[PDB]
């Protein structure tokens, strides 16, 4: 029902636009002011945050928040250390977007629920759709 | 603790807005209220009650009407909370504002590569509450033996809560004239004035870091600094060479008398409004004097003003670094930067344009000599309340202008000033070409 | 030709020579007039440098009556006096801005007309207007006055109209003909012409067959402002003074709009008065003084801050209010320094006239309105009085000398003092500094 | 049923991971000698070469393959040109990754079958997934 | 009859002085200020602005010229983005200079209705001119 | 109807290519191999030489033709120079080549007949077609 | 007796240095200010100039100085036009220093007296040293 | 009468050239292999390798040759890293080329033999040519 | 105890944060103005100037100070000058930090009176740590 | 007194150098083969392994060792990785170099039992040697 997007990059816009479409609260979160502005209009609220900052993330209630999407890609250890405050923070389900696996090792063996590589899966998929 | 905002929306200021609407916001409520005959004794006009509603939103001080006797209980209740909200609201108001500005600033820099809002609004209710709490029984050790008990406190908390919040506004028929040689009420006064007209940040900066010394203070706070007192040296020096001789308003006074007399002045013209000595009989370099201390104003986060004291100063050393021809203007090892010595010039030149047409438009309504139109009209404009003889005998036409005055006066620097803070962006841009000036 | 220079050596250095030459040509002008063979009666030592500062800087005002004082040497020697102040001063700024502009194009191409033809063509222009004016003059006054008297006074007042300096060889400067055309008009487009800028007038005459479209940033804002701001004066004067008896009430319709016309284009540092300033109500006086500081051209005969000056000052101003991220004029963009620097040029100009109106009233003794409006004539060069010259002490000459000086080379010193500053190798760290 | 990989990035050996599991031969085609040499390890043949040039596209006989797929991402000049090249040469289905919407609609006038943009495509799965349908 | 020009190197400065002294007025856009001004001279409106971003493209107005020449040479990302945002735009005609074959198929093949390539047509036309 | 051209890029291609379609004899000079190569069926005769080396030149017999073309543009040197060895040869009429106005200043003050500058030529040639 | 130097690098600022300490009247004249004003003291004449203008070097009358250096080293094309018009200027000695072989060649060709190769003339100078 | 040129610049190539029309021999070194082989035509002996690395500079041994020339030009670091390890190595005579003086001073402290900085020695050689 | 700190970094602040604590006051010197910043609020004086020139050294009165640090990490070269351009100057004491040991006796030949190496002091004193 | 070291870098070697001169056993790690050789002859053993990878690292057995030195500072992410597979394996003390803030806020949060930041270690350390000279 109510859902927390941090990063509003290529993937985390994609996310917010489906959320939306099905009814949904989405909160987007991100640095970037002019970011946030392009998501405005697609989501039921729209705050420019640092999820880096611990007391940020305490007062944005994300464990209230049923689901929490990290989808911060270009900095390795901004979406590592976003993530070990959220689950601190008391959020059940994180979802964390990897870039390369690498960084997919440490993001699960830390604790985090779901693990997306975007260009790994569609390497997948892609393959599949191929062959059927 | 949480540093975050939620953007307005699809990129200009809105803050111009959000000062415009709040100033509007409370004056035309205020405004149908003092048409009720309760908070007078025989009723307003719609013309006089709007006046005074923009006088007290505005704090100014200016008054058609006398305040001690045209006024009930109730209305000198009424007035006493209105300029509260005035001067008190506009320099939460402006904090509020200073605060959200910075937390953009903080979260793009971190994009690139503090206490909280309601700790902040504290601090600044506190510091008024204890201000005018002091002057109150300062002011009641006087008043109330002379009054008696419920009257002095009335008289002396009235005060207390006009002088902290620049507003001027005095019970007695003539501000504060039987007061020349009192040294009690006179620095009371001057006490609430000068630290209400200081700067919540100025306060602030000082609270927090008295201890690392003078040199680590913040640069808006060093300018306050010295700047105050050597605006209150100046005024009162100049105000006693000019005024020393005169036999009309100064002449006949003590030794110590002159001198008093002339400190509390300057100290009022930086926009309080109290006037220790009659106005009107009040020699023309001493005018000029004050004109210019009207518009030099208070700090930029206090109860009132014109355009401020920062912003004189940085105008002031711009053009110092103008005359030596040197790169950047500097100021305790410190450079301003282009854009700030750009709104402290921009700030000027578009007040004293409004000035100029205010001050046209006044000579066509009403028929005065020029000095007291412009006199009239930079207090208006610098929120500083005194006059020279012309309120008086306002028109109605004139009333109306000085009502736009007023509230162009008490919100235009401030919001000029953000205004150049953030412009609009745009994609198109046209040739660059130069234009000889000089 | 040969696009070069010497470096100086070694701040800006251009306001050094405006200064030198301001001094020393005023110096042996002062000199000069101490004697007897200029003066009938002979000058003291201030009111004959008083003569010459006002003679130099065009100004116009006189503590002594033109006419009479003078000798017919010491009126040839106002003549040159007045065409060394008019027309070097816009041969200097000429040569300042080939000078400066040399630069610009040299550093331009290391980073990726000559000045004799240009000297030539400034004197062809004052030589062939004053002409025209001296003609158009002595059609009139010839047949009244004389063969020689009437060409005499007809050269005398077309070389002051052109270079804006207003001297008039009657008591009462133009009060004698409020209403005949031909001298108002022939005057007036003299210090239209002299005021409009010799860069607006080549490039008009190099350019105007492509149209207007293709004129220069500067040409199009004085061809727009000049017009603008004659017809707005010629309006305001019209409105306030056509029921005041003593100046424009007794006059015909024709004449009541030809005197508020030329008060109108005088005020723009020309100086000639047809209606009398002493009975001029205040909304005028203060409409005048707006218009006395808006000024003439850049490089012109004109005074005070010029009108590109006020003209980009307008336009900042419309655009911070619209809250642009660029200021436009023409769709061209404005960069930010010359906002800066117009920015500047008024905010000095205001202290410096505080402080001369502060110490004129400590000196002279005299109500608001005259002082500041003899304060803002003597800055702005304009030279127009509203009877506070006459009365003036020692101290009040002294002070009125130093704002003419100081009003005459001011804004176009400012201005080339922002032109090139001295560069630092240390810089100090940015802080922030609030206002308003 | 065989298949051609044009550049061996993250996607492309995403790629050739899921067919040679499916017991499928693949071609993998990439720049850099490094990434070819892992790739070599399982891909049933492993070349390197540029496919930005006609006569080196044409060597390695793209038209006999029934799928062929792109996965240049940085080089957004490369990934069109490569399309191009291929297209050109006869080859009866082409597959193109794109990173932004612009290369999206450039490939869809050069005339690329089908375009796989992982990072949206991604972004609407994981959408779905939260939604639980 | 209104042109406008999109790029001003070596060959968008002659198309604007050929163009203007033909009677035409033409728009001159340019993301470098140093040739927007250059060409400022003779040119009815020269505008600095950046022709990749579709909104700029639609305050600019292309669709009221009648002829739009694209005369990017150097970056060929641009010049085929330009390409296709001019036509997305709803422009009648795109001129468009190629710099090379395999960029001229992709001009055509996005649907610019003509490609100048300046060193082949002016190769050609020299060894035409040769024979006479 | 003799012809030679020096340098086959691109200009010096379209050259041969338009002036054996002419149905004229033509020799190519080139120094790379590769782009003799391409030529080599087109062109009459193609020899891999540097014209920038005077005993080469004179091995090649330029003043035989009545009309050479120098077509180097990557180096401005190497086109001078090849310029006044063709000069000095004897060359009757000498054409070169220019990408900079700076280079066609310094090639018209040593003596070249003809300069063509594709970029500005093919500009007023293309705005005349807009035109009409 | 009277000389000038065009370019005031570290060639031409040791050429000032010496001629003027020799007792000599030198002309310094560069493009760039800022050298012009470093080699300001020494000479007895600075001029900020731009020899690649004709007008500007005829007005500069060069001819009737001794000896003129042509002291540019990073433009080859700027130093081959400035020797090319002061020998059109009547220069009866022109010196150039040149950076690379080819250019030494094409000044050589074009006629300059004497040409100075910096790091050559050093070459053989050091190796004559190390070998006495 | 062996002598060790480090960098194969054209001072480098120039200082092997007279060395050898003197009749001595030389070890070529450098680390682009076109330039070394280039020089290989002539020289004695022509080793591409890095002089900024110990080991290689001990390998071949430039203790033996009784002068060693440094003719690193472009990188200042690598002069300053190849004059250090010279003199480490125990080599008697030093002489490294400067291109400015800062480099000429922090080479004389470092303790190089003889100092040469092309542009200024030809500057004051030049000067004293013009003389007389 | 008056101190000179050139370079703001991470090694340049903590030592300007430690002496600036300990009761001295230091002077802070950056090219980076933001960095300049940070510094500016617990340092005394803090100035933006470039360090490897030598009038800007002069202008600063490094002399006076007792003693002067040199934190410049990154640019090897920016601290051999400013090493130099100190000892030049006149400073009594110049400490200077060392990323490598060649760099690190190249700063002893100088004259630098310390040399900090950070990563191999701190290896050694954090393996007494763990010693003990 | 048993250490072991995880990357011989300019910090590696200060550390193995200093730490055997005292007399104690460590092992020396690195991916790099010449690095170890050049290590080989200051510790008593050395081993060219990587301990990113979760197999290699049991068979080290880096439980023996009383401290565990991780030294990779040129790649980030590694450093995390390796911290927590140390962690993982049961050593009691682990020691982190953290070139940047950002690294040392994640590694407190892992569990690392000091981290240290030899830039600004030096920072403090270098200065007090300053006041006292
Ligand atoms: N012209 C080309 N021909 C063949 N392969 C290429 C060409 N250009 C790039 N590649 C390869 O395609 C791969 C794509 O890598 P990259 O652009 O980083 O995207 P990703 O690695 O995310 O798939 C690169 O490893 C590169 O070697
Ligand atoms: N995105 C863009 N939008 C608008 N103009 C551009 C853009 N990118 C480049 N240009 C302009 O196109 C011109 C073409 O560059 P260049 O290759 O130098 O021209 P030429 O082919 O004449 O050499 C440049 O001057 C550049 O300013
Ligand atoms: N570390 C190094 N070891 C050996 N030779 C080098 C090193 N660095 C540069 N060189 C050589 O020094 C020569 C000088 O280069 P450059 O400055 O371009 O020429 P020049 O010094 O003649 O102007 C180059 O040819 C280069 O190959
Ligand atoms: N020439 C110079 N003069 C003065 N300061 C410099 C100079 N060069 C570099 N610096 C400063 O020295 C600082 C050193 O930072 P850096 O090289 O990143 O090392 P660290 O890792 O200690 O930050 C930089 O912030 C830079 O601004
Ligand atoms: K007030
Ligand atoms: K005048
Ligand atoms: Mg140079
Ligand atoms: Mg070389």
């Amino acid at each position: 029902k109510q859902f927390a997007v941090i990063g509003l990059g290529r993937f985390g816009l994609a996310v917010c636009k489906e959320l939306q479409d099905s009814g949904s609260q989405v909160l987007a979160v991100d640095i970037n002011e002019d970011r946030v502005k392009e998501a405005a209009g697609f989501v039921s609220q729209a705050i420019v945050a640092n999820c880096t900052h611990e007391e940020t993330v305490a007062e944005l209630k994300l464990d209230d928040y049923d689901m929490v999407m990290i989808a911060i890609g270009a900095d390795v250890n901004a979406s590592i250390l976003a993530t070990l405050i959220a689950k601190e923070a008391g959020v059940k389900s994180v979802w964390v977007k990897a870039n390369d696996r690498f960084q997919a090792r440490v993001l699960q063996k830390i604790g985090a629920d779901h693990i997306i590589m975007p260009e790994r899966d569609m390497g997948i998929r892609v393959a599949r759709k191929m062959l059927d | 603790r949480g540093v975050f905002y939620v953007p307005d929306g699809k990129a200009k200021g809105g803050e111009p807005r959000i000062i415009l609407l709040s100033f509007l916001g409370v004056l035309l409520p205020s405004a149908v209220l003092l048409t009720l005959p309760v908070f007078s004794v025989s009723g307003l006009s719609i013309t006089d009650a709007l006046f005074t509603a923009t006088s007290a939103i505005s704090v100014t001080g200016l008054g058609v009407v006398d305040t001690g006797q045209h006024f009930t209980l109730a209305g000198k209740i009424l007035l006493m909370c209105l300029m509260q909200i005035g001067g008190l609201g506009q320099m939460t108001l402006s904090a509020v504002l200073l605060y959200m500005f910075g937390v953009r600033l903080s979260l793009r820099q971190q994009a690139l590569a503090q206490v909280n809002l309601r700790r902040l609004v504290k601090k600044i209710v506190t510091f008024a509450l204890v201000a005018e709490a002091i002057g109150f029984v300062f002011l009641s050790y006087r008043w109330v033996p002379e009054m008696g008990w419920q009257t002095g406190m009335f008289y002396a908390l009235f005060h207390s809560i006009s002088a902290f919040n620049n507003a001027g506004f005095a019970l007695f028929s003539d501000s504060m004239m039987s007061f020349v040689n009192d040294p009690l009420v006179s620095f009371t006064l001057a006490g609430l004035f000068i630290f209400g007209g200081l700067g919540f940040t100025v306060i602030g900066d000082v609270w927090r870091h008295w201890r690392k010394g003078f040199h680590f203070l913040h640069i808006h706070t060093k300018i306050m600094l010295i700047a105050t007192p050597l605006l209150l040296l100046v005024g009162t020096v100049l105000f006693w060479l000019l005024e020393r001789h005169n036999p009309n308003t100064m002449g006949s006074l003590t030794t110590g008398g002159q001198w008093l007399a002339a400190f509390f002045q300057s100290a009022s013209a930086r926009t309080a409004g109290f006037n220790s000595v009659d106005l009107t009989q009040f020699t023309q370099p001493a005018l000029l004097i004050m004109i210019v201390l009207m518009l030099i104003g208070a700090g930029s986060t206090s109860t009132g003003g014109g355009i401020k004291v920062s912003t004189f100063a940085v105008a002031f050393m711009a053009t110092w670094t103008f005359l030596r021809q040197k790169k950047h203007v500097v100021m305790f090892k410190r450079t301003v930067n282009w854009p700030t010595v750009t709104k402290s010039l921009a700030i000027i030149v578009v007040s004293g344009a409004i000035l100029t047409t205010a001050m046209f438009l006044l000579m066509l309504t009403e028929k005065a000599s020029f000095d007291k139109v412009m006199f009239e009209t930079i207090s208006a404009f610098a929120t500083v309340g005194l006059t020279a003889g012309l309120t008086a005998e306002l028109s109605e036409p004139g009333k109306y202008i000085m009502i736009v005055v007023m509230i162009i006066g008490r919100i235009g620097p401030l919001t000029l000033a953000y205004m150049l803070a953030r412009p609009e962006p745009t994609l198109i841009k046209y040739p660059e070409d130069t234009v000889l000036t000089g």
